[PDB]
């Protein structure tokens, strides 16, 4: 059993689910900077 | 507030940033505006939602 913390000292599984939702939420706000073929991206 | 073309909503509050001496405003991760300086006393304020 003290050979696990050698080991560690793997939890990919972990930070990929982390990085699935950041990535989401990253990409979520960066697609109001686009036009989608209109004048302009701000509504004002 | 408007800071010369800024234009947005929030609050205003000192800063702890360091710009170069030739930028007005700063963008965080993202590319949204977090920080100016005021154009008349050359001060930075951090800008919250």
């Amino acid at each position: 059993i003290g050979k696990i913390q050698d080991s560690l000292s793997a939890l990919g599984k972990l930070q990929d689910v982390v990085n699935h939702n950041a990535q989401a939420l990253n990409t979520l706000v960066k697609q109001l900077s686009s036009k989608f073929g209109a004048i302009s991206s701000v509504l004002n | 507030f408007n800071f010369n073309g800024l234009t947005g909503t929030g609050v205003l509050t000192e800063s702890n940033k360091k710009f170069l001496p030739f930028q007005q405003f700063g963008r965080d991760i993202a590319d949204t505006t977090d920080a100016v300086r005021d154009p008349q006393t050359l001060e930075i304020l951090d800008i919250t939602p």
